[PDB]
C-alpha cells in the first residue's frame, strides 16, 4: 500500500451538556452507550491523533463548551485554532432551550471559519433524538434542515441526525470518512470489477479497527439505507464482546436459505464482507476469491 | 550471567562479581585494584584454586544509595533503578550512569548487612542525600526560661546538647547542606500603637467565648548559605537568647505585654510548618544544581500537645499529601504517659487527634540517675469519641539520627486499590499517535494536551502570607507579622479523576488521581523513548507507581568574538560605486570566514569582523552605509528586509533558520534558572578585597544540550536572551526547561563558564528574585529588602536626582565596584534595578535613600579570584553606609568635585 502519510485536521465543537466528547470516545476507544456516562467534564481544548487504514492520520480537536472557553476561542487566540482546518463538526442538542445563543455561536463560528478557511467544510449534527416521538423526530429534523439551510447561507453545510443508542451515528461518521478519504475511482473500479465477475449480491469493504462503511457495491437494491448501519453496529458489538477474550476475529462464514455472507481480513487494516447470490456453495469459492482479491489489493 | 565468588581460607566476608558463562577458567580479569585494600589484603595470582563459580541466586532485599553535591529529579532516579535491575553490588561502590553518580550504602537482607551481593528486579533501593536543603525552626516559649529535672534550662539543653551533637555528626558523616535557623514565637496583648495595625492577630473559641490579641514574631539566622566548620551559629544563638526578651516584649505595640506563651496552651506551631510548606511549594523557581533533598525540622520544648485550629490541620494534611518533608523533635525530654504527638482541636469531651504523618523524636540528655519521673508540678500561691489518646502504648522514642543526617527521598512504588467506580466518576482517555521527525516538537503536544501539568486538578495552596512588616533589628531578615487570610477549598466534590493516555501503537499509561500514581503497560526517536520520557514527566511531579581558527560552535564562536570585541575596540581609495574590488577581494587577503564546513552555511561571515576590516582599511564609522549598499547584492540571512544585519553589538545564536511548535504556558511549572554575564575589571576588585580600604529585548533559542556520543536520549532546552545589545551593561540568559537530566545541562553551563573566565569575563548564576514581597510568584516569605538612607544635608527633582544616583553608583564603580542596569523582563519596567559587578549585591531605587539585598546563589562555586569571600560583601556594606550617611566629608567633597565643572 502506497503510504502517502498526509495529516488531516478536524474540529469538533458545540455547546456543553449533551454528547460533545461522548461520541468521539465511543467511536475511537471501543466503548458502549452505557459506559459513556462516566466521561464527565472536559477542559478548554484536548486533541488526539488517530491513524486510519494506514496513510491518513487525523488531528481530531475536541473543544469545550463553557462561556469562558468559547469567549477565549472567539475574542482571543482564534487565528491559531481556526487555521488549516479541513473538517468541522458542530453538535446540536435537541432538549436544550437556549436556541438563540446556540445559533449566535453558530453565526460567529461560520463567519470565523469563512475568514480563516476558504475550502473547509461544515457538518452539523443534531444528536440525542432518542427522547422524542418519531413523528416529532421527523418534524424537528426537517425544521433543523430548513432553518440551518437558511442560516448557513454563504457557505453550505451538511446536517445529519443521530443518537448514541442506535446506528445512524455510524452512518454519519461513515459519511464524514467517505468525504474525507483521498481516493475514490480506483477503489470503485476494483470494487466493481470484483463484484461483476464474482456475481455477488453485495460486497462491502471496511476499516478494521473502527469498522466504518468505506465502500460498497450491490445489485439487489431492496435494502434502503439501513443495511450498512445495522451490520456495522452488530459486528462491532460482537468485536467488543470478543475483546474480553484476548483474541482477534479476522474470519467468519455464514450461509442461510437464500443468503451467503463471509467476513475476512483483506489487508493490513481492512475488513471485507460479501453475500454471494448463490447460497449453496461451500468455502471453496471463498478460498479461490480471497485468492482472487488478495492478488489485486496486495498490488494496492 | 555467570557469578564468580572468590574468598581465601576463612575470609569471614566474601567477594563476588559477574561475567557471561565462565566454565573453563582460561580467562581472568583485572578491573579494580581498590577492592583489595577495601576488603582484604592478598595477591591472588592466576589460579590458586579458590575461585568458586556458582549461580547462587542470593538477593539483597534493600539497598541504599547516597548522593552528593548534585541535583537529581526523580525521573533520573527511575532511570538508575531501571539500569540497576540485574547486577551486583558491594559496600562503598561508586555507581555511575550518564554523568549521575551515587555511593552504595547499608545493604541488608532482612536482618543482616552484607558485604556484597546481587540485585535482581525485586529488591528495593532507597535514595538518600548528604546534600539537602534543610530548615530549622526553633520554637520559643516561656518554657525556655524554665528549669527541669537534672538542672538546666530547656534552651541550654536544646541548643548546647542537641545542636552540638547534630553538628558533630554533620562533620563526621561529611555532609554539606543548606540551612536556615529561624526563631519564632508569640506574644499576647500587643493590641495597638502608632501604625502597627496589620501585624496583630486575634484568637477566639466558639463553644466558650474567648478572644484575645496576639502577635507572631520570626527572627531568622543564616538564611541560605552553605559553609563548613559550624558551631559559630551556637554562639550567635546564645547572643540572641540573651537579647531576646526585650527584642520580643517592647516592640511594635505596647499594651501590657505577655511574652512567649505556653506550647501546651497556645502556639504558632502549625502555622510555622505551613509556612515551611509555603516555601517548599515554589521549588521550581530558582533551581540550585547542587541540592537534591528537602527537609524541615522543628525543635520544640513542648510536651507534644498542641491546641490547633481545625482548618489548618486539615489543610496541612492535604498539603503533606503532595510532598512529605516534615520532621519534629522535642528537646524537652520527659516522654509523657500518652500518645505523644497530639492535637486538641480549637474549632470555631475535649476533641483529641493523633497524627500519623509526623516524625517525632525526643532528646534525652546524658546522665545516669535512679527513676526518671514523668510529670511536672507547680504550686500556686493562693456518638463515636473514637480516638482517645490514653489507651495507646508507648515505650521510648529515639532521635532517629539517620533520618536527620542523610535525608530520604520520596519512594517510587506504592500499592493501592484500583480505579473502579462510585466516587471517581471521571475517566478520560487520550490516545496520541506519534509521528517521528528529524527536524523537540512531539513531547509538548501530548504534554499540553493530556495534562496541562495538572490543568485538570487544582493545587491546594490556600495559605498566603500577604503582609509582613519587618523590624530594624539587624542585617539579617526580621519579619514580624500576621499570617494573613487562609483561602481554603475542600477536595474535588463527588469526583476524583483518572486518565488513560495511550500510544496508539502498543502502549498505555493509566493515571490515577488522588495522589499521582501511575500504571505503565506495554503490549528521530523511537516509540519507547517518547514513552519513557512521558512516564518521566508524569514521574517528576508526583510519581508513585502501582506494582502487582574558528571552532564554530553556535555559542562558543560568538562568545569568543564577543571576547575579541573589547580588545579591538577598547587597500585602495573609497568612493567607487563599482564596489567589486574591495567586496570581491576580501578573500584575497587572510580574512577569516566560516566557509570550511558547518550546516546551513556555505559561505558565511560575521558582521563585526567585516566592519573592523573596513575600519582597518577604509574610513571610520560610515561603513554600515556601504555595507547596506553591498547587502543589496550579497546577503547574510534568509529573508533579509533589513540593514547590514545588525551593524554593531547584537547577539545572535545559531539556528540560522528561524523564519518561514508548542510554547510554554507558565502554569506548567517550568524549571527555570537565570545565568548572567557581568562585564568586569579586576584592578579595583583586588585592592578592596585586600588591605586597601575606603531589535527586540528578548530572544528565544531551543538548543540541544549534548557533547557526547549518546544515541539514547534527545535533549533540548530553551534559552531566552534578555539582551540583544550588551553595550557595556549587564547581560542575562534565562534557561527554561521541562525536559532532560539537569546534570548534563549543569556541565554545559560550566563548560561555557570555563570559556567565560578564561579568555573573557564573568558568568555567574544570579537569583532572579528581585526585591519581591511574599505572595508574589517570585520570592520567599523570609526576605528583608534592607534599607539604606542617603542623608543629604546640603523643576523635576526626581529625574535629576535619579541621574545623580547613577553617578554615585558608578562612582563606587570607578573606585571599587562597577554597576549595571540589569534591565529585566517585566513590561513597563516598574523599578530601576542595579546589579553590582563582581559581587553578591542588588540595589533598587524607590524616604530619600535606596534599598539593598544580598544575592544567595554564588555558594562558593562559580568562584574565581575576582569575586568571593563574603567578608568582601560585609566590607562593601560598611564602606557604603559610611559613604552614604555622609562620613568624614565624603559627600560634601563629592558635591564640590561635581560643582567644579
Ligand atoms: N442517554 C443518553 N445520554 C447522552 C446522550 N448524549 C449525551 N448523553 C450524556 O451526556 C453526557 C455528557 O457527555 P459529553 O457531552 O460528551 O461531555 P462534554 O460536553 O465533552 N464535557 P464539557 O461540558 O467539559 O465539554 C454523557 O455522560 C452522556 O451520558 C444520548 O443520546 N442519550
Amino acid at each position: 500500500m502506497p503510504n502517502t502519510a498526509m495529516k488531516k485536521k478536524v474540529l469538533l465543537m458545540g455547546k456543553s451538556g449533551s454528547g460533545k466528547t461522548s461520541m468521539r470516545s465511543i467511536i475511537f476507544a471501543n466503548y458502549i452507550a452505557r459506559d459513556t456516562r462516566r466521561l464527565g467534564a472536559t477542559i478548554d481544548v484536548e486533541h488526539s491523533h488517530v491513524r486510519f487504514l494506514g496513510n491518513l492520520v487525523l488531528n481530531l480537536w475536541d473543544c469545550g463548551g463553557q462561556d469562558t472557553f468559547m469567549e477565549n476561542y472567539f475574542t482571543s487566540q482564534r487565528d491559531n485554532i481556526f487555521r488549516n482546518v479541513e473538517v468541522l463538526i458542530y453538535v446540536f442538542d435537541v432538549e436544550s432551550r437556549e436556541l438563540e445563543k446556540d445559533m449566535h455561536y453558530y453565526q460567529s463560528c461560520l463567519e470565523a471559519i469563512l475568514q480563516n478557511s476558504p475550502d473547509a467544510k461544515i457538518f452539523c449534527l443534531v444528536h440525542k433524538m432518542d427522547l422524542v416521538q418519531e413523528d416529532q423526530r421527523d418534524l424537528i429534523f426537517k425544521e433543523r434542515e430548513e432553518d440551518l439551510r437558511r442560516l448557513s447561507r454563504p457557505l453550505e453545510c451538511a446536517c445529519f441526525r443521530t443518537s448514541i443508542w442506535d446506528e445512524t451515528l455510524y452512518k454519519a461518521w461513515s459519511s464524514i470518512v467517505y468525504q474525507l478519504i483521498p481516493n475514490v475511482q480506483q477503489l470503485e473500479m476494483n470494487l466493481r470489477n470484483f463484484a461483476q465477475i464474482i456475481e455477488a449480491d453485495e460486497v462491502l469493504l471496511f476499516e478494521r479497527a473502527t469498522f466504518l462503511v468505506i465502500s460498497h457495491y450491490q445489485c439487489k437494491e431492496q435494502r434502503d439505507v439501513h443495511r450498512f448501519e445495522k451490520i456495522s453496529n452488530i459486528i462491532k458489538q460482537f468485536k467488543l464482546s470478543c475483546s474480553k477474550l484476548a483474541a482477534s476475529f479476522q474470519s467468519m462464514e455464514v450461509r442461510n436459505s437464500n443468503f451467503a455472507a463471509f467476513i475476512d481480513i483483506f489487508t493490513s487494516n481492512t475488513y471485507v464482507m460479501v453475500v454471494m447470490s448463490d447460497p449453496s456453495i461451500p468455502s471453496a469459492a471463498t478460498l479461490i476469491n480471497i485468492r482472487n482479491a488478495r492478488k489485486h489489493f496486495e498490488k494496492l | 550471567i555467570v557469578e564468580i565468588a572468590h574468598p581465601n581460607d576463612e575470609y569471614s566476608p566474601l567477594l563476588l562479581q559477574v561475567k557471561s558463562l565462565k566454565e573453563d577458567l582460561q580467562k581472568e580479569t583485572i578491573s579494580v585494584d581498590q577492592t583489595v585494600t577495601q576488603v582484604f589484603r592478598l595477591r591472588p595470582y592466576q589460579d590458586v584454586y579458590v575461585n568458586v563459580v556458582d549461580p547462587k541466586d542470593v538477593t539483597l532485599d534493600l539497598v541504599e544509595l547516597t548522593f552528593k553535591d548534585q541535583y537529581i529529579g526523580r525521573g533520573d532516579m527511575w532511570r538508575l533503578k531501571k539500569s540497576l535491575v540485574s547486577t551486583c553490588a558491594y559496600i562503598t561502590q561508586k555507581v555511575e550512569f550518564a554523568g549521575i553518580r551515587a555511593q552504595a550504602g547499608e545493604l541488608w537482607v532482612k536482618n543482616e548487612k552484607v558485604m556484597c551481593g546481587y540485585i535482581s528486579e525485586d529488591t528495593r533501593v532507597v535514595f538518600r542525600s548528604t546534600s539537602a536543603m534543610v530548615y530549622i525552626f526553633i520554637q520559643m516559649s516561656c518554657e525556655m526560661w524554665d528549669f527541669d529535672i537534672y538542672g538546666d534550662l530547656y534552651f541550654e539543653k536544646a541548643v548546647n546538647g542537641f545542636l552540638a551533637d547534630l553538628f558533630t555528626k554533620w562533620k563526621e558523616k561529611n555532609c554539606s547542606h543548606e540551612v536556615t535557623v529561624v526563631l519564632f514565637s508569640r506574644t499576647f496583648y500587643d493590641a495597638k500603637s502608632v501604625d502597627e495595625f496589620p501585624e496583630i492577630n486575634r484568637a477566639s473559641i466558639r463553644q466558650d467565648h474567648k478572644g484575645r490579641f496576639y502577635e507572631d514574631f520570626y527572627k531568622v539566622v543564616v538564611q541560605n548559605e552553605r559553609r563548613e566548620e559550624w558551631t559559630s551559629l551556637l554562639v550567635t544563638i546564645k547572643k540572641l537568647f540573651i537579647q531576646y526578651p526585650v527584642l520580643v516584649r517592647l516592640e511594635q505595640a505596647e499594651g501590657f505585654p505577655q511574652g512567649d506563651n505556653s506550647t501546651s496552651a497556645q502556639g504558632n506551631y502549625l502555622e510555622a510548618i505551613n509556612l515551611s510548606f509555603n516555601v517548599f511549594d515554589k521549588h521550581y523557581i530558582n533551581r540550585n544544581f547542587d541540592r537534591t533533598g528537602q527537609m524541615s525540622v522543628v525543635i520544640t520544648p513542648g510536651v507534644g500537645v498542641f491546641e490547633v485550629d481545625r482548618l489548618l490541620m486539615i489543610l496541612t494534611k492535604q498539603r503533606m499529601i503532595d510532598n512529605g518533608i516534615g520532621v519534629d523533635l522535642v528537646c524537652m525530654g520527659e516522654q509523657p504517659l500518652h500518645a505523644v504527638p497530639l492535637f486538641k482541636l480549637h474549632n470555631r469531651g475535649d476533641d483529641y487527634n493523633i497524627p500519623h504523618w509526623i516524625n517525632h523524636s525526643f532528646y534525652t540528655s546524658k546522665s545516669q540517675l535512679f527513676c526518671n519521673s514523668f510529670t511536672p508540678r507547680i504550686k500556686l500561691a493562693g456518638t463515636l469519641s473514637a480516638p482517645p489518646v490514653v489507651p495507646g502504648f508507648c515505650c521510648t522514642v529515639g532521635v532517629d539520627w539517620k533520618s536527620l543526617t542523610t535525608p530520604a527521598c520520596l519512594p517510587l512504588t506504592t500499592d493501592y486499590f484500583p480505579d473502579r467506580q462510585g466516587l471517581q466518576n471521571d475517566y478520560t482517555e487520550g490516545c496520541y499517535d506519534l509521528l517521528p521527525e528529524a527536524d523537540a516538537q512531539q513531547v509538548f503536544e501530548e504534554f499540553i494536551c493530556q495534562r496541562l501539568m495538572q490543568g485538570y486538578q487544582i493545587i491546594v495552596q490556600p495559605k498566603t502570607q500577604k503582609p509582613n512588616p519587618a523590624v530594624p533589628p539587624p542585617l539579617s531578615s526580621s519579619p514580624l507579622y500576621s499570617r494573613g487570610l487562609v483561602s481554603r477549598n475542600r477536595p474535588e466534590e463527588e469526583d476524583q479523576y483518572w486518565l488513560s493516555m495511550g500510544r496508539t501503537f502498543h502502549k498505555v499509561t493509566l493515571k490515577d488521581k488522588m495522589i499521582t500514581v501511575t500504571r505503565y503497560l506495554p503490549k528521530p526517536r523511537a516509540d519507547e523513548d517518547e514513552w519513557q520520557l512521558l512516564d518521566g514527566f508524569v514521574r517528576f511531579v508526583e510519581g508513585l507507581n502501582r506494582i502487582r581558527m574558528d571552532s564554530p560552535r553556535k555559542d562558543g564562536a560568538f562568545f569568543m568574538e564577543f571576547v575579541r570585541s573589547p580588545r579591538t575596540a577598547s587597500l585602495t581609495s573609497s568612493s567607487t560605486l563599482t564596489e567589486i574590488l574591495e567586496a570581491m577581494k576580501h578573500p584575497s587577503t587572510g580574512v577569516q570566514l566560516l566557509s570550511e564546513q558547518k550546516g546551513l552555511s556555505p559561505y558565511c561571515f560575521i558582521s563585526a569582523e567585516v566592519v573592523h576590516w573596513l575600519v582597518n582599511h577604509v574610513e571610520g564609522i560610515q561603513t554600515q552605509a556601504m555595507a547596506i549598499d553591498i547587502m543589496q547584492k550579497m546577503l547574510e540571512e534568509q529573508l533579509i528586509t533589513h540593514a547590514s544585519g545588525e551593524a554593531w553589538r547584537t547577539f545572535i545564536y545559531g539556528f540560522y533558520f528561524y523564519k518561514i511548535v508548542d510554547d510554554f504556558a507558565s502554569f506548567q511549572r517550568k524549571w527555570f534558572e537565570v545565568a548572567f554575564v557581568a562585564e568586569e575589571l579586576v584592578h579595583s576588585e583586588i585592592p578592596a578585597f585586600l588591605l586597601p580600604w575606603l531589535v527586540p529585548e528578548q530572544r528565544t533559542v531551543t538548543l540541544d544540550v549534548d557533547v557526547n556520543n549518546r544515541t539514547d536520549r534527545l535533549e533540548w532546552c530553551s534559552c531566552y536572551y534578555h539582551g540583544n545589545f550588551s553595550l557595556n551593561a549587564a547581560f542575562e540568559i534565562k534557561l527554561h526547561w521541562m525536559a532532560v537530566t539537569a546534570a548534563v545541562l549543569f556541565e554545559m553551563v560550566q563548560g561555557w563558564h570555563r570559556k567565560a573566565t578564561s579568555c573573557g569575563f564573568l558568568l555567574v548564576p544570579v537569583l532572579e528574585g528581585p526585591f519581591a514581597l511574599p505572595s508574589y510568584l517570585y520570592g520567599d516569605p523570609l526576605r528583608a529588602q534592607l534599607f539604606i538612607p542617603l542623608n543629604i544635608s546640603c523643576e523635576t527633582y526626581w529625574d535629576r536626582m535619579h541621574l545623580f544616583q547613577e553617578a554615585i553608583a558608578h562612582r563606587f564603580g570607578f573606585v571599587q565596584d562597577k554597576y549595571s542596569a540589569s534591565a529585566f523582563n517585566f513590561p513597563a519596567e516598574n523599578k530601576p534595578q542595579y546589579i553590582h559587578v563582581t559581587g553578591t549585591v542588588f540595589l533598587q531605587l524607590p524616604r530619600v535613600g535606596y534599598n539593598w539585598a544580598y544575592n544567595t546563589m554564588l555558594t562558593k562555586t562559580w568562584r574565581s579570584s575576582a569575586t568571593g569571600d563574603e567578608k568582601f560583601a560585609d566590607r562593601l556594606l560598611k564602606d557604603f553606609t559610611d559613604f552614604c550617611i555622609n562620613r568624614d566629608n565624603r559627600l560634601v567633597t563629592f558635591w564640590t568635585s561635581c560643582l567644579e565643572k
